[PDB]
């Protein structure tokens, strides 16, 4: 009763039912470094301007 | 100009200059820490962007 699969059939992506648990860290990754603290707030004009030497703006 | 005007105009000038002087000292201290520790917006040198990585299944399994 064996029916030869049609052209294209064996290259299909199929789904598998498995009792195996899904690996959680298959790469064995370490904990990633914490990101840099994030600058936030309202943008205000620079206090007293450029403050470059004698310039007042 | 009367003395009161010059005197209190001087205080306004001194307040601004002292405030700028403090900020100049603070900026040099902040730059020193940011460059030494790399934990701030400044001296943030690029690293490879991780969105370039392809995560789809590969031709072979061990990767
Ligand atoms: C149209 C008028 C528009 C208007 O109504 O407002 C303008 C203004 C009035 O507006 P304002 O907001 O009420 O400000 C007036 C305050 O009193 C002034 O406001 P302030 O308190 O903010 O001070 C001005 C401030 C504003 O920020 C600026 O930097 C402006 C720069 C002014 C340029 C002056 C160049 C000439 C320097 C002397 C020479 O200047 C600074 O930030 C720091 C001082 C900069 C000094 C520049 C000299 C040092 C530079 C080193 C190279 C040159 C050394 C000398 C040579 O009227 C002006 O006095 C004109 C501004 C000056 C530049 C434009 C005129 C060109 C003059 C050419 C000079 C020729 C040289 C001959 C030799």
């Amino acid at each position: 009763g064996w029916v030869r699969p049609d052209l294209g059939d064996l290259s299909k992506v199929t789904k598998v039912k498995t009792d195996r648990p899904l690996p959680e860290n298959p790469y064995h990754s370490r904990a990633r470094p914490e990101p840099n603290p994030e600058v936030e707030g309202d943008l205000k004009p620079a206090r007293h301007g450029s403050r470059l030497f004698f310039w007042t703006m | 100009d009367g003395p009161e005007k010059n005197y209190e105009r001087t205080m306004a000038i001194l307040q601004i200059e002292a405030e700028k002087a403090e900020l100049r000292l603070k900026e040099l201290e902040v730059r020193r820490l940011m460059r030494a520790r790399g934990d701030g917006p400044w001296f943030h040198y690029p690293t490879i962007d991780k969105e370039l990585i392809d995560h789809s299944p590969k031709a072979t399994p061990d990767n």
